[PDB]
């Protein structure tokens, strides 16, 4: 069979993994509710790179209008859950 | 539609007595029904049962039971008229039997 | 023998050329005429059988079975035409064609002189029954029932085919006369043991033997009324007839090869009689009672005594008639209330007195009241078993008690008490139903006056 | 000699009958536009055979006597009650749409058979290519479900790919308010209920999907409401078209032979309409199916093959 | 395809088979096989699609490998005896190569994997041809060399073919794969008796070909290739479904139908040679084939499945093309059991 | 036998194993088929020359002709497969299962 | 009361690509209605060549 039934916890873990692999983010000061622009001090261009890393990680494209809304890891997890139809 | 398929509703069974108060339960057509009842009754109760039972009761004695009784009567009379035993423990004549010569 | 076979074949174009409203009348009339003609085979010679030709012969064992089949066909037609009223003309003609083909295969099966022809017809009986069950059965379980009925039979019958061809190769013939006259003892060897098993298990599963009987409740409950009639009355007797024909060449091995089958039959007749005491479906009770009666027949055949074969033949005939009558009685109530649950409709004696009388007579014949032929066969088998071993009387008496218990339980549950209030669609009994019950019951009582017609060759 | 491989081997060919005036033409347009009059005029002028728009009972016109059959034995759908109750929970809307697509497929097969067998051209009102505008309008108005659209798309994908598109696509352009005004002036009480959103959806589907799609493999002639009464001008415009665009020039005797084998044998044409996809709107149960099939077989001339029904006057049956 | 080209290719296939039939020289038999394959490859691809291309490629690879093994065996036999005549091979190793080659050509287990896929990937006419005509030549070659075969290997392959045919047919919803597994089981039955009586093999071949022709023609008439598509035929052609049900019962080997006679004759012939266990296992395993035939009959004729609304339009049209031999094939597939003693004419 | 006979027989066996074991390319297997044919040609020619059987000197030529027919057939099938998928890999031919 | 006949749910048991669906074969999809798979977007890249300057 194909991949197991991906859940919210795995999505959140993968998102935090790819964010902690990003060099311009503090590994321990980053939280699921941290704001990139305000909490992490990231620039808009930095955010675009992060969205691109998410697209590489989860294997599906993200349009710009959706990406502009995504301003924290929790929003990224929620967007991935909505696009992949994951309830838990 | 909240429905799965286009199906006719299950109809109610129709009483034969409703259109024919004396309908015999054979057919919807009263004439065909009456003649079905008549042929069933005539060819079952009149032809098969009674005539066939008479035929079986008066079957000739092909089983040879009266003949067997008469033969037994003759044999018994002949045997006790001479003092012979009524029956032998040997069904076949020992003189036409050739047993193995040695038993040891 | 052609004077019976050819009219049965002529029944097919006659019903295919009939008008849409005359098929039942024509088929019933000519089936009754064919039964009347077949009634002439009861004249038996005593010493030997009636050998019409190289292909067919008649015996004192075959003749009652042939008469029973020919008599059962018109009763099947009478029972079928009520629930098939909404059917198209072509499908009704196809149903009647299935019935006629089944009759033809049955009448040819009981008269074949040679065992391969008997096997071919005895397997050929499967197809019409399977088609009837799976096409005109009412519920969704008819498919599973048909699969069970087919595969239980075939798994036993194929080794019989292998054994028969091997036996013909080794002996040079399978003609029943040559088989009987040139009989030689079977030695005590594994090869002979497996030959015995291959010759026995097909007829075992057709009876059915307890432990191989699971197909019977499914098939007998899920079939239409005519299918149940022919399954209980005639098709169960194929195994017994085959056993009586085949055990001629199995001696002296049967002396100890029959022990597990005797044990299974006695304990399983007890088990099925007990099962009948707790049954929520009316047809399943009749099916399990059939299983018990056929277990008693299996014991009678296994013990290999003249009294046992006489009792077995009488019990086969009586059980066929009684089981057909009971199935028709259940079907009438099912047609009234469209449910097989026994406690749904109660106190039917208040609403249908004559049908209650038919129920009482059928229940009395089921429990083998004297001097009915049911008790004639059962008593002969019980005496033969007592001669075989005095300890069999315990199981025989227990089975008698339980049989009376569930027979009267069914009668009391269906006919006595007070009627169900909300059920208000119970119409008076039709002439067809009463005539069908009378035509079932009257030959049973008439056979009491001449019991030697159904006692078989050993008489 | 019925046409087949034997007929093709000895003699019979298709290209020898093409005479530059075959030109499968479809005259499409929105509801109540004068496309029918224009199509009939074009057929009369150019000398082509005219095909009136395929309705619910089109198949009835071609089999047995040309008389229509009862609605429950043919179609099992009503256009009037679609106008009355388009959202009814009995599935009438998608059933009507699928039956109309099947009827248009049958009509396209008949027209192609005529053109390939006689060489004379044909003129069609609508086609299987433009049938989807009504489906899209129904779906956008909430009249049918997404699954109905998917089933329609599957059927179209497996059916419409077997045939050649029309040479000329004529579109009669009428603005939606004029369509509505013609609708009230007509007089049909059911068509009074057609909303403006439905007509707008039909027109948008046309102008955004059908014309751009056909413009890639066919040549399109658009005409306004006022300039559509000039049949002579339209015919002159058609007569000066260079059909050098679609797959028709890429056709030789073998492809024509395959297409002619396919257009006849209407059962092969309709094969993939009754695919076992169990949508509630179009699925019919065993009991109703049996009853309706028996009733159809009880029709006066439908029990046997055409030349074998003696109750409609067939003779010499015992020697046929 | 041009009809003339198709006729030429069919005639070339038939002429290659006849060349295998009439040859006394091993090289000519190899040539017949080569010509048969060469003309057969395009016929599988008459209706072009990727599935047909894949089926043709798999068929070509399998048959080319079998032909290479065939030629290698012929060369070994020539090496150990300067003989080209097909009488009886003089080397056990060459004979084993020959058997493996002919079994691969027939599709016997465990060389059965190509049959279901190739059958599924082609049309019903190509499937009919592949499952009827393609069996004649290797079976004729095996009949000519019957006295030389090793009974152990042949009987092992036959038993494996029967078992695998039953098990594989148990799992199919596509009709072509069902027919392919049925063909595998029937080939196993045929090759089980070949070391004992070639007349029995010929009789089984004739009856199986008749039943398969009738079944494929009935499947073409009701243009269905899946179980659910065939479930609709009752609402348009009940007679076709009834004939299909009777033919399916015949294919299951039930008496008194025709399909029973080859199994009966094979069992009795094997018992003449003191072979009891294997025919018993063979029949008990053919029970599986009967089971999936009965499942198809349940879904097709004995019960009525739901239908669609568009079937009403199909009700108004007859069949444009009629199959001339379908009526005869059905009668021969069902009602020929009483004519059993005619098999003596086959020897 | 001469040891050359064993060498040619092992050449046939190696080519047969190479055909039976598949890598990604379809073309490699066609070459293995051609190698089996070449080994058959060599072996048959050696056997015919050794025994001086004059009339079968033409048999290997017929073998070569039908080898060419086989190679043409395989190349045509490879053309169609590669046109379908853009690659001659065998793992693309998996639309049909058992 | 009428004889039971198969319905959509019963009929759907035979609509899968294979009977007895397992975990591995659950992702198998039935073949297309006609035996035609949709063409793959395996675009064959043209060869790019520098013609000149030398
Ligand atoms: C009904 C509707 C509801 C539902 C119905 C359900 C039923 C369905 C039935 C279906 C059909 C069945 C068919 C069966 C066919 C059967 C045929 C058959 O086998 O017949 C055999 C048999 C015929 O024998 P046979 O083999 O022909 O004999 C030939 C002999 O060699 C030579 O014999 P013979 O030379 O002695 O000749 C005698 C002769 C002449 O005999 C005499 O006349 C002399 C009699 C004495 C008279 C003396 C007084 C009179 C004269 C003096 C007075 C006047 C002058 C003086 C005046 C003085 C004034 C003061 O008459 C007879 O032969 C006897 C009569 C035969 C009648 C047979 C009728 C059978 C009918 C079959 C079908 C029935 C269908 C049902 C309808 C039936 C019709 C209603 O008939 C009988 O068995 C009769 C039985 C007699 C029994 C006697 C008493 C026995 C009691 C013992 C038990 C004690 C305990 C209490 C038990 C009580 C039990 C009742
Ligand atoms: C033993 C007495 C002898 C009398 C001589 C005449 C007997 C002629 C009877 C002919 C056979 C009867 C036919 C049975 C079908 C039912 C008929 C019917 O529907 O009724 C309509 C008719 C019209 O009434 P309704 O006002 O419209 O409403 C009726 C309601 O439905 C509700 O009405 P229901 O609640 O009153 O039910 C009707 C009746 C009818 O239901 C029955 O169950 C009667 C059948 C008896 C049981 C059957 C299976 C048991 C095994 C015995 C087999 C014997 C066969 C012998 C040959 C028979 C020839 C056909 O049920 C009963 O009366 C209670 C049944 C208890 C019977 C116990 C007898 C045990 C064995 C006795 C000895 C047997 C061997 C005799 C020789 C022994 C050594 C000397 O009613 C009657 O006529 C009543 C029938 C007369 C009662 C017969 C009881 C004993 C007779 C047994 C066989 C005769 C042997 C003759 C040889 C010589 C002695
Ligand atoms: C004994 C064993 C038991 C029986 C054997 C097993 C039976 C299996 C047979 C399967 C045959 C397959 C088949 O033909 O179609 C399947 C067909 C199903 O197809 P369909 O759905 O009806 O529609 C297909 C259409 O044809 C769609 O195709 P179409 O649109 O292109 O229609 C073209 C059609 C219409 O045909 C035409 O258009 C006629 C035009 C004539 C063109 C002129 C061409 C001539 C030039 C070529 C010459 C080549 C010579 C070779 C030289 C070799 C040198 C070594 O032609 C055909 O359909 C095929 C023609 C078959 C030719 C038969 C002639 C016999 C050749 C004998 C060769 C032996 C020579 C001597 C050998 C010496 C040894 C070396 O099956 C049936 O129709 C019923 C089954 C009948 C089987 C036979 C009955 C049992 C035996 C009696
Ligand atoms: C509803 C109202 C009920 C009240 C009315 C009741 C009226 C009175 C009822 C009581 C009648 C009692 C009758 C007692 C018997 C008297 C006649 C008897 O003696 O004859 C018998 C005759 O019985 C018949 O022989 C046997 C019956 C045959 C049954 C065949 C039925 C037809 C076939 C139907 C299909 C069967 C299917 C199953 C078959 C296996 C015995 O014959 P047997 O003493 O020797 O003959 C001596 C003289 N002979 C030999 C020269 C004749
Ligand atoms: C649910 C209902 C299904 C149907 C029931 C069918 C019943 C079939 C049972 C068959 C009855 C007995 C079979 C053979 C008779 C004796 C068997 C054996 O145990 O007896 C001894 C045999 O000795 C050993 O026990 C050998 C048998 C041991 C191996 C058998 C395995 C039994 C385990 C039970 C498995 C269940 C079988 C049924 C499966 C459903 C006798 O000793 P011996 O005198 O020296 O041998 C006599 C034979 N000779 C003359 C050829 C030498
Ligand atoms: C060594 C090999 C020996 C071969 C023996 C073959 C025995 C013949 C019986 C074949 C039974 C096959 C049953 C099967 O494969 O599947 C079980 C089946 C699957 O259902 P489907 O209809 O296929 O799918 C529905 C959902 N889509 O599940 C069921 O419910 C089965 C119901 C009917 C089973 C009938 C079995 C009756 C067996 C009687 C006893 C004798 C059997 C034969 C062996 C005897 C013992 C030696
Ligand atoms: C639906 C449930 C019904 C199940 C009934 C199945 C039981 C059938 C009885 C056994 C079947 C096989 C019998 C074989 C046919 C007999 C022919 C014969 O006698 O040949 C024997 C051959 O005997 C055998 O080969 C028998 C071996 C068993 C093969 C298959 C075994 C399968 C299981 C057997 C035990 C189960 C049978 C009873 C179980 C009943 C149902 C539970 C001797 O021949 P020769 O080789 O010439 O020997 C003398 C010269 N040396
Ligand atoms: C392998 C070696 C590669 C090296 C070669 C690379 C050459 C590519 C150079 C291309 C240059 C361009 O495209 S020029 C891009 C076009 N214009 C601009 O960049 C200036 C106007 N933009 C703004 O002022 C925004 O506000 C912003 C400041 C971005 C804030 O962004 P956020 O606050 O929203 O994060
Ligand atoms: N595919 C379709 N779906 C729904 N309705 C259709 C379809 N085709 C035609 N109709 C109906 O046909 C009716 C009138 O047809 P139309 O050609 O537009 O007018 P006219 O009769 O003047 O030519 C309209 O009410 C339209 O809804």
């Amino acid at each position: 069979s194909d991949a197991p039934p991906l859940t919210l916890e795995a999505i959140k873990d993968r998102v935090l993994y790819v964010l902690k692999l990003y060099d311009k983010i503090d590994p321990e000061k980053l939280s699921v509710n941290s704001h990139f622009m305000k909490d992490l001090g990231l620039d808009s261009l930095d955010q675009v790179e992060i969205i691109m890393a998410m697209e590489d990680e989860f294997g599906f494209e993200i349009p710009d209008i959706d990406a502009e809304k995504l301003m924290c890891p929790q929003e990224i997890v929620d967007y991935i859950a909505d696009k992949k139809d994951v309830y838990e | 539609p909240t429905i799965r398929l286009q199906e006719d509703p299950d109809p109610e069974d129709e009483n034969l007595y409703e259109k024919n108060p004396d309908s015999h339960g054979y057919d919807k057509d009263p004439i065909v029904d009456l003649w079905n009842m008549r042929v069933v009754f005539f060819f079952g109760f009149s032809i098969v049962l009674v005539l066939g039972s008479t035929f079986v009761a008066y079957l000739p004695d092909y089983r040879m039971q009266e003949w067997a009784r008469r033969e037994a009567e003759r044999l018994v009379k002949y045997r006790e008229a001479n003092g012979l035993p009524l029956m032998e423990s040997n069904c076949f004549d020992p003189n036409k039997i050739q047993l193995p010569e040695d038993e040891d | 023998m052609l004077k019976i076979i050819i009219p049965t074949t002529m029944l097919l174009p006659m019903t295919w050329m009939s008008k849409h409203n005359m098929i039942w009348i024509n088929a019933t009339v000519h089936s009754l005429l064919i039964s009347l003609i077949s009634l002439s085979l009861l004249n038996q010679l005593g010493e030997n059988s009636l050998n019409f030709s190289l292909t067919f012969f008649s015996d004192s064992l075959s003749a009652p079975l042939l008469v029973l089949t020919t008599w059962l066909l018109p009763l099947m037609l009478m029972a079928s035409q009520s629930h098939l009223s909404k059917e198209t003309t072509t499908r009704k003609k196809l149903y009647i064609t299935m019935l006629i083909l089944l009759q033809l295969f049955l009448i040819m099966t009981f008269t074949a002189t040679e065992l391969i022809l008997f096997y071919i017809l005895f397997e050929a009986t499967l197809v019409p029954t399977l088609i009837i069950i799976t096409r005109w059965g009412n519920q969704t379980e008819r498919l599973n029932a048909g699969l069970y009925f087919l595969f239980y039979t075939l798994a036993g019958s194929l080794p019989l085919l292998v054994a028969l061809v091997y036996i013909q190769n080794t002996t040079g013939s399978l003609n029943f006369l040559i088989i009987h006259y040139w009989s030689h003892p079977l030695s005590n060897s594994w090869s002979n043991i497996f030959m015995w098993l291959a010759c026995i298990m097909a007829f075992m599963v057709k009876m059915p033997l307890y432990g191989l009987h699971l197909w019977l409740p499914k098939a007998h409950v899920e079939a239409p009324i005519a299918g149940s009639m022919v399954l209980a009355a005639v098709l169960l007797k194929l195994g017994g007839y085959g056993m009586m024909r085949i055990t001629t060449i199995l001696n002296p091995l049967t002396n100890y090869m029959a022990y597990p089958f005797l044990m299974l039959s006695m304990w399983g007749m007890i088990m099925t009689s007990s099962i009948c005491l707790r049954q929520t479906d009316l047809k399943s009770l009749i099916a399990y009672s059939s299983v018990s009666h056929m277990a008693l027949v299996i014991v009678a055949i296994m013990i290999q005594t003249p009294w046992s074969f006489m009792g077995a033949t009488a019990l086969m005939i009586a059980h066929g008639l009684t089981s057909s009558m009971l199935f028709c009685l259940a079907n009438t109530n099912y047609e009234r209330v469209h449910s097989r649950t026994m406690i749904l409709a109660r106190g039917l004696q208040t609403l249908l007195p004559l049908m209650a009388t038919w129920w009482l007579v059928a229940s009395l014949t089921n429990l083998a009241l004297p001097p009915s032929i049911n008790l004639i066969g059962e008593l002969f088998i019980i005496t033969a078993s007592f001669s075989w071993s005095n300890i069999t009387i315990i199981l025989m008496g227990m089975n008698m008690m339980i049989t009376a218990l569930y027979s009267l339980y069914m009668l009391i549950t269906t006919q006595r008490g007070k009627y169900t209030h909300h059920i208000n669609n119970i119409k008076p009994s039709f002439t067809r139903e009463n005539a069908l019950m009378a035509l079932h019951i009257l030959p049973l009582l008439l056979l009491t006056l001449n019991p030697k017609m159904i006692l078989g060759p050993l008489y | 000699l019925q046409y087949g491989p034997l007929a093709f081997v000895l003699g019979e060919r298709t290209t020898r009958k093409l005479t530059e005036t075959s030109k499968v033409i479809t005259v499409d347009g929105n509801i109540c536009s004068g496309k029918g009059r224009l199509a009939r005029e074009i057929a009369e002028k150019l000398g082509l055979r005219h095909f009136p728009e395929a309705g619910i009972h089109y198949a009835d016109s071609t089999t047995g006597d040309g008389k229509p059959l009862d609605v429950q034995l043919s179609g099992n759908c009503s256009l009037e009650k679609f106008y009355d109750d388009p959202k009814s929970n009995d599935g009438n809307s998608y059933r009507l749409q699928s039956w109309l697509y099947a009827s248009r497929l049958l009509q396209y097969a008949d027209a192609l058979e005529h053109l390939l067998s006689t060489g004379q051209g044909v003129v069609l009102e609508r086609s299987i290519y433009s049938d989807f505008v009504f489906l899209e309008a129904m779906y956008r108005q909430g009249f049918i479900r997404k699954q109905c659209v998917e089933h329609y798309n599957e059927v179209k994908k497996v059916t419409a790919c077997e045939y050649l598109p029309p040479h000329v696509v004529v579109y009669v352009d009428v603005p939606v308010p004029e369509i509505q005004s013609r609708i009230q002036k007509k007089g049909n009480p059911h068509e009074m209920k057609i909303t403006a959103a439905y007509l707008q959806d039909i027109e948008n589907a046309y102008k955004k999907t059908f014309l751009p799609e056909m413009s890639e493999k066919c040549e399109v002639l658009q005409y306004s409401a006022r300039e559509a009464e000039d049949a002579e001008k339209v015919v002159e415009d058609i007569e000066y078209l260079k059909c050098d665009k679609g797959p028709w020039p890429d056709q030789d005797d073998r492809t024509f032979h395959r297409l002619r084998m396919l257009v006849q044998n209407k059962l092969e044409v309709l094969n993939y309409t009754t695919i076992p996809v169990y949508l509630p709107e179009i699925t019919i149960g065993a009991h109703q199916s049996d009853r309706v099939f028996q009733k159809f077989t009880e029709l006066p001339g439908r029990k046997y093959s055409p030349g074998y029904n003696e109750d409609v006057g067939d003779k010499w049956i015992w020697l046929k | 395809m041009n009809p003339i080209i198709y006729t030429t290719l069919i005639m070339t296939v038939m002429s290659g088979t006849m060349l295998v039939m009439i040859s006394s020289h091993w090289l000519l038999i190899w040539i017949g096989f080569e010509m048969n394959l060469l003309a057969m490859i395009p016929v599988l691809m008459k209706n072009f699609n990727p599935r047909a291309t894949e089926a043709a490629t798999k068929y070509f690879l399998t048959q080319a490998t079998a032909s290479m093994m065939l030629m290698m065996a012929i060369i070994i036999n020539l090496l150990y005896s300067g003989q080209w005549t097909i009488t009886k091979m003089f080397n056990p190793v060459a004979m084993t190569m020959m058997t493996m080659a002919l079994a691969m050509k027939l599709g016997l287990s465990p060389f059965h994997f190509w049959v279901p896929e190739v059958t599924q990937g082609i049309s019903l006419q190509a499937g009919l041809l592949l499952l009827t005509w393609q069996k004649l030549a290797p079976l004729s070659v095996l009949c000519q060399i019957s006295q030389s075969i090793n009974p152990n290997l042949m009987l092992t392959m036959a038993m494996l073919s029967i078992l695998i045919g039953g098990w594989g047919g148990l799992n199919q919803t596509q009709l072509r794969k069902i027919m392919a597994y049925s063909s595998i089981a029937h080939m196993g039955w045929m090759t089980a008796v070949l070391p004992y009586n070639t007349t029995m093999t010929i009789l089984n071949l004739l009856i199986y070909i008749t039943m398969t022709l009738a079944m494929f023609m009935l499947l073409i008439h009701s243009s269905a290739t899946t179980t659910l598509s065939l479930s609709h035929t009752w609402n348009k052609m009940p007679v076709i479904t009834s004939l299909m049900m009777v033919t399916l019962l015949s294919m299951g080997g039930l008496p008194p139908l025709s399909g029973f006679m080859p199994k009966w004759m094979i069992i009795q012939e094997m018992t003449k040679n003191e072979s009891i266990i294997m025919p018993t296992l063979m029949a008990m395993t053919a029970l599986l084939n009967l089971y999936f035939y009965m499942r198809l009959a349940y879904s097709s004729s004995l019960t009525m499945f739901p239908s669609t609304n568009n079937m009403k339009m199909k009700w108004q049209f007859e069949h444009t093309k009629q199959m001339k031999l379908l009526p005869t094939m059905i009668v021969l597939s069902t009602l020929v059991l009483p004519m059993t003693p005619a098999l003596s004419s086959l020897n | 036998m001469p040891l050359v006979y064993m060498n040619i027989i092992m050449a046939f066996a190696i080519a047969l194993a190479g055909l039976l074991m598949y890598r990604s390319h379809l073309m490699s297997s066609l070459l293995c088929l051609e190698g089996m044919m070449l080994s058959l040609f060599i072996m048959s020619t050696l056997i015919i020359l050794n025994t001086h059987f004059t009339l079968a000197n033409m048999m290997p030529i017929i073998l070569l002709v039908f080898a060419a027919c086989e190679a043409a057939l395989g190349l045509s099938l490879l053309v169609m497969v590669s046109n379908t998928y853009g690659t001659d890999y065998v793992q693309n031919l998996n639309l049909l299962q058992c | 009361a009428r004889q039971w006949q198969p319905d959509v749910e019963w009929a759907e048991q035979f609509g899968g690509a294979v009977m007895y669906p397992t975990k591995e074969t659950a992702h198998w999809k039935p073949p297309p209605w006609n035996d035609v798979d949709p063409p793959k977007d395996t675009l064959v890249s043209n060869l790019t060549l520098n013609f000149g300057p030398q």
